[PDB]
């Protein structure tokens, strides 16, 4: 054993699914007030199994003939959640490094 | 869920009542007792009801 792979665990991956989900939440917010756009929704469980996609949201309120799906309330929520998770892994996969240069340098 | 109801205004018809008479004692004015329609054409030519 002892590879990169068992020692920084799904960390390594978990921070590219949150920088590509809020990359999502951010198209969607810009494309708010684009007449026929459809919200994407990305699933989680994806990435998770492309590191061991892109869905539609759909709306809980009709259209006002833009056709478009997006609910800036549910937006800017979505963001909050995955930027605060975000940083969380960044701190698991950080502190990854950090215990394993201890073990290494023993200092 | 069924929340937006749109709402616009339109003409249902109009009120085809009788008008206000005026005696005016003028050989060349009529008026239609009660219903009825005067047949005419306008300036392009197509008839109507006035």
């Amino acid at each position: 054993a002892i590879s990169f792979d068992n020692a920084l665990g799904i960390h390594q991956h978990t921070v590219g699914v949150r920088e590509r989900n809020a990359e999502v939440i951010s198209t969607n917010i810009a494309q708010a007030n684009t007449p026929g756009y459809k919200a994407r929704g990305l699933d989680f469980a994806k990435e998770l199994q492309a590191a061991t996609d892109k869905l539609y949201r759909l709306p809980t309120q009709p259209d006002t003939g833009d056709g478009n799906t997006v609910d800036l309330d549910l937006e800017r929520n979505l963001f909050m959640q995955n930027q605060i998770r975000h940083q969380a892994s960044l701190d698991f996969l950080g502190s990854k490094f950090k215990n394993l240069t201890k073990a290494i340098k023993g200092e | 869920h069924p929340s937006r109801v749109f709402s616009m205004t339109e003409r249902p018809g109009h009120n085809f009542a009788q008008g206000s008479v005026i005696t005016t004692g003028r050989d060349l004015d009529v008026t239609i007792e009660g219903s009825g329609w005067i047949s005419v054409l306008d300036h392009t030519g197509k008839e109507g009801l006035t």
